[PDB]
């Protein structure tokens, strides 16, 4: 099963993940974390890990929430999201952790 | 995010905002609850008619509220001016306008009374509407009538007449000189008079009066009904019979069904008379409601060919200055602001066709000088009781009302002062028209 | 015949008249023009809403005005009672009622203010109307929800949310414990959120929340639109997607289009939530207009399955006594008069189904004891801001409101006084529900003035 | 729960019950099986036409039988009065009334004969029905015919005439003075005369007779057919051809299809003549069946514009007193009870339009004085054999009947006793009308026994 | 050209017409007079000879109007109407005068 | 047969007609003359007598055309018209001569 | 898996359940017991544990049936129903017992 | 001057006849300012980028596609084979 953006590249390291979060923050977008145990074309609403981090200031803050979500849901797929309220849409979404 | 209740003022009051030509602007007359400042009452109205509610919500951060929020941008006295971004409204839907602008904000504890005085409809939003299906110019061309107010009259008793007796009154009125007659607003289809029977008999009367007089005639057949489907059925039958007109109570039927009938009227080639029944429930008191000039704007946008505007001098209440402003709003291509008539905004009408004002209610021949002076030629003058109440019945009454109008028009065109000489003009015309003399004597002591 | 002007009271004021069981009766609070006797003011309203005009007409003699004229039969204080014969009205048409009773008589020079307080709909005319298609008891059966008020909430911000974001909020609300969610009255179809997009995504959220919680869910999809044909098209799509509900702004859309939608709703198996947007334009002031209880009777006659009734304690105005009368008029089979609640007549409903009251606007957890006490079980409580304004978002907010309702219900059933113990019941429940504690702390100082 | 068989009277006989104004009331003449007490027979009818069966069922306790059960509340002589709650009936459905009131209870072993004499339709249920689309007064306006009974006649032979020959007879009848003519109830569409052929040719005859006489004419085109869709198709063609009328056999076609046709008739602007073919299968015998007055109430509720009522003096049975009651039930706004006419209840019609009685069958010129005396002006008198059986054919026969009616009307209006002077009035008129003299001589010895 | 009620009887004399007018008045119904030169199935609205006689008390008053109408319109068909405002329906309508050409074809 | 505006007043004298023409000119509207021998509700397009007098400066010019149309068509109805190109419609139309 | 009314409160003790049954009986409503292993939005008809208790007079009688049902179907969800035959509508329904696996996910 | 909601009318006026006049030997319409007031008579895309990405559940990269080749000449079943291979491979 493929999981959309970056799914055809080798699985990302934490450092590569953090660079994507930095890309999200540098552009003024909102980073988020979603997770599910039922990935697939049928599922368009993954579970939110907390809310979109509107108040996130650094990538390290986001990576700490990612690890917490990883620890709390080791059997789930976990993706990083980036959100722009101007176009009102997600500008980036990729799986950071696969069970 | 920062949860909790904030004053509406912090987000929805922006006295430095410059309205855009695309913004929809509202003039709200605000009576705040004691202890609520005017800036907070205005912000509460702006908020709860656009994007906000009573407490901050996380989902606000999913969108750009700077783009979508309404803003109170100026307060003069107790009038708050509020600007609404164009994107907030559904194209071509008066129903949506009302759902935002008058949806809930009239019942807030924080605002003790609220009146919508005027609305600046941007040209960009007006172009989503079709306007009248006929319009004054095309209507005069269809009637082949030029140079005078047009004559009409409601059939009376309002209710209680059979279809056959009803059309007898119509026949007498039209053959006597009225251009049109109409169903009362409350005459729809009822046990004593069913609409199919009425439509058939009325159109026999119309055709008969047209042949006898040689002037084109019409009757405003009321299609107002309990469902949109029944209204459309009745319009279809009026068109099958060759009627030039139908009629709709656009407020009691409602704007969604009104829009349905207006579309079908244009498809069927029918002209659409609009009755404002129920307007006085909320457009009369100066502290609360919706001013009729706003209703008149919505009426012209949806598309009515006429709407009642009041008489000023008749049995129903009406303000001369406001009426003159409303008449311009219905007929002109552009109407500049004018505080002396309650016109808060310049209104560009973006090429929409104009609407006939209709003056009706407790008027008789002695009012004709005033009515001509107020409205000019582009209006209908309706005489119900002022026709059937004639000592010799409806034909004689119609002749008197047609003669009075034509006599006053002639005098005006000859350069006479029809207000200063109104009595003399009528008395002169009555020397050649016994019907008119009898009407003048009957109602000579009836003022409102 | 005798032409000329006569006082209205000669024909239309008759204090000897005995109302018939088939008569439609109105109670008008009348403020005459100074110098106009009350009897003449009342006769003018009766005349100009039935058969009369301002001068005698020869054609009056072609019919029986003794049969058709309305008559003011009683004047008490500033209230005129007027009886209207059955034959004056078109069967099944609220539009026709309005056209007579409130058509022109509110704008007469002789009557400076006029307020319709109440209206006695006679059974002979009532039963030409179908009433609600569903009703409280069938709706509870369709939802499988018994013994408690039902939970809902308006999605916020009112406008500005995309269809996908809109559906995300719905998902979080429903999976957190709300039974329903709803479009704002002014959300129809707009550049930022087109209705087909919203309907599709929302119903995906409804289905997912239902599967995950195991409880049946709904979303009140607003079909309100500029024309009747468009509203019927949006109702058809809602039904194709398997929605249990649609929503209509019955006053802004208007009663003719409302009746069209209520017919199509039943044909499609949809329950019809009715929003009363614009009502306060008509019913706010006590000297002029139409009180909401009249609009509520007309609402039940056409057949809304719910209608908003006010909260009393929330952000919008609503007197407790008048609201209790409105709830009775909506839910009961027979409602005796009680002018203390503004009910000047009794009202028989001759079997028409009851309407769910819906209490919405500026309410949060602290209001739940009062709301349960006012309405009992058969009501929806709606928390919009009171859900999405929770410090942790919509799911946590939904849970907080659901727990609050259930806790108060449980305590009531056990025999506790939920008014004297309202706050203590919530504090007990908060010990087992952190979401409820957070809601209670956030809004503990938010109150609105109340009127009995 | 307590299973087992109980006597019906324990639950369904209640002589203390006070009928409600919303109750539907039935008067059943009951002949019990010998040995069955009247109270048990009546309770069995009440039980098995509302909620009960032959043994107690556990599911009874899932509802409120105190609300829904029918109850025999009075037994007087051999008549049982039974009250049925409003909620038992489907709004606007005569079919549903029949399914309860006469569905099974006429075939029980415990009740050897049963006759429904009368039924009180309560206003709350009545007004879920529309009534006639036209009515006597509107029909006279559409025809421009005032101050006399209206003239019609069935084309004969009943069957066997081609469409062209059929139209020739119509032409001769109408141009001779009949206001209308009609298809026989059993003429629908058959090998010798297909309906489209008849409709086309007949309407040519109607138009020609109208133009030549100057008086408006109609022909009651029978749309009765094997399916509802076919009947609706024939009604559409009748309207396309400009017919003022259609005709339907409302009992042989049945009430569900009847209601369909009455709806389409009004939509198309057609007046609806209703033939009561088959009624005597149900209503002839005084010990078992349904009296025609019940069928007549149902007829007016659905909304036939005319229905046949009997002649009293003609070839088909009809008691004078019962016929006078039927005419009142069809034409009046309120009809008090009168068991002397078989009216066991009063009947309020709450504004539903009146139905034209139609007197037909075995009548000729000598009957006109009695017919005018029985029915007054608001009736059709139909002369089939009495027109075409004239020695000179249908035109002369039509003239004879028209003159007879007008002569009797003229004499009545002048103050003469048309019963004591009936024969003398006709003989006076015959001096100026040879066609009338020939009809009087031909049928002077043709009479039928009469019952008061 | 037949003219509905009584047109299949011999033309009415003034005495016969008066008895019909008396019948209208005795019953409290409103007598009227209408006239036209275009009788036929397509004409529902003949010309009013004055308004209906709401205040008529005797049959002779009506007969005088009939004579007036007959003398003013000798080329027209003239009919007596009787209106019952309770049922709002005509209760008797018949032609009282036919022009000369009617009877000489 | 009536002919719309002013047909319920006594037939107009030449002086009354000229005052209506002066009214048309005073307001800057364009006078015109139309005629027909088939007046009635079916006829919306009467015959133009010349074109609308866009260049007319005086009422006497129009009365001359009226008298000339009168003389050339004594069997026809003749109407005076006034036209406004701003609203783009006739602002007055009345019969000045009947055969 | 939530189970509608009271499922957002802590699981009810037998004392709390009995108070709800007393509420049903005090109001003259009919208590019932149903059970299923397939709870969820698609199941409108759980299995009756006997017929509704039309003749129940005390809450303890109902609690005894609850214990019986609970012991016979330890793998099933079990709910108390309250029926009002006047409105012909359920007036209170809540789950009183959940199987072990419910609480150990 | 323009019919609401009709590009056809725009072209009928703006580029209808003026490109073929003898007096103008070549003509190029370089740009056009569509006023907001005329734009509002048009509905625009039926889906749009944002809603389309939400329907696809694809965010953060260009989307991949490809025309089936040969342009013409492929049977239906062969056509669908190429489609299958492309899509299962990552397009
Ligand atoms: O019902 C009526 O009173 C009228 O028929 C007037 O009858 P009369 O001509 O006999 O007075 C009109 O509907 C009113 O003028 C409407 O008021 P407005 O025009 O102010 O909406
Ligand atoms: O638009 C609003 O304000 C609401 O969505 C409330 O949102 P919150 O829940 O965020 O307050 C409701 O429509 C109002 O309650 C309607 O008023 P009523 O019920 O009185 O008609
Ligand atoms: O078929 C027949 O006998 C008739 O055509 C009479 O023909 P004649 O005029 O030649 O007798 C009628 O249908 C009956 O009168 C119906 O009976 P009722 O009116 O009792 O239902
Ligand atoms: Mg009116
Ligand atoms: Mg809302
Ligand atoms: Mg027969």
């Amino acid at each position: 099963m493929h999981t959309e953006t970056f799914s055809y590249l080798p699985p990302l390291t934490d450092e590569e993940i953090k660079k994507q979060v930095e890309y999200i923050l540098k552009n003024g977008w909102i980073p988020g974390i979603e997770y599910t145990d039922e990935p697939g074309p049928h599922n368009s609403y993954w579970s939110f890990w907390k809310l979109p981090f509107f108040n996130a200031e650094t990538a390290e803050e986001v990576m700490e929430e990612l690890e917490a979500c990883r620890e709390a849901n080791p059997d789930c797929y976990i993706k990083i999201t980036g959100y722009d309220n101007i176009r009102q849409g997600q500008v980036l979404s990729f799986v950071a952790y696969r069970p | 995010y920062e949860a909790g209740v904030r004053p509406y003022r912090e987000t929805y009051y922006d006295p430095d905002y410059e309205p855009k030509d695309t913004d929809l602007l509202c003039a709200f007359r605000i009576t705040p609850k004691p202890g609520v400042p005017m800036e907070e009452a205005a912000a509460a109205v702006a908020a709860e008619s656009s994007t906000g509610t009573w407490t901050e919500v996380w989902s606000n951060l999913l969108t750009d509220l700077e783009r979508y929020k309404a803003r109170c941008y100026r307060i003069e006295g107790d009038v708050a001016y509020i600007a609404y971004p164009l994107d907030l409204f559904e194209e071509g839907s008066i129903v949506n306008i009302m759902s935002s602008i008058v949806g809930n904000v009239f019942g807030f504890k924080a605002v003790q009374a609220l009146r919508l005085e005027d609305m600046r409809i941007p040209v960009a939003y007006l172009k989503t509407f079709p306007g009248p299906p006929t319009g004054i110019q095309v209507e005069r061309d269809r009637l082949n009538k030029y140079g005078r107010p047009l004559l009409g009259g409601t059939i009376k008793p309002k209710l209680g007449l059979s279809a056959k007796n009803y059309a007898r009154v119509v026949y007498e009125c039209l053959r006597g000189g009225l251009d049109t007659t109409k169903d009362d607003e409350n005459l729809n289809s009822q046990p004593f008079n069913r609409w199919r029977d009425r439509f058939l008999y009325v159109m026999e009367a119309v055709r008969k009066a047209e042949a006898e007089t040689g002037e084109r005639k019409g009757h405003w057949l009321n299609v107002t009904a309990g469902s949109t489907e029944e209204m459309l059925k009745r319009a279809e039958f009026a068109a099958e019979l060759g009627s030039r007109y139908i009629m709709v109570d656009f407020l009691t039927a409602g704007f969604a069904a009104f829009a349905s009938v207006r579309r079908r009227a244009e498809e069927l080639g029918l002209m659409l008379h609009c009755h404002r029944a129920m307007h006085a429930v909320f457009d009369r008191q100066p502290n609360h409601g919706i001013h009729f000039r706003v209703l008149a704007k919505w009426l012209r946008m949806v598309g009515g060919d006429h709407v009642h505007t009041g008489t000023v001098v008749g049995k129903l209440e009406g303000d001369r200055a406001e009426t003159l402003g409303i008449a311009d709003l219905l007929r002109e291509d552009y109407v500049p602001a004018d505080p002396g008539r309650g016109l808060f905004f310049d209104q560009d009408w973006a090429g929409l066709k104009p609407v006939f004002p209709v003056a009706s209610g407790g008027i008789h021949v002695w009012h004709v000088p005033d009515l001509v002076s107020i409205f000019g030629d582009d209006a209908f003058f309706l005489f119900g009781g002022g026709t059937h109440g004639h000592p010799r019945g409806s034909r004689a009454g119609a002749t008197a009302n047609r003669v009075a109008v034509e006599a006053v028009v002639q005098a005006r065109n000859e350069g006479r002062d029809i207000l200063a000489e109104g009595r003399e003009i009528l008395e002169e015309a009555a020397r050649s028209c016994p019907e008119l003399r009898e009407a003048m004597e009957l109602w000579g002591d009836v003022k409102f």
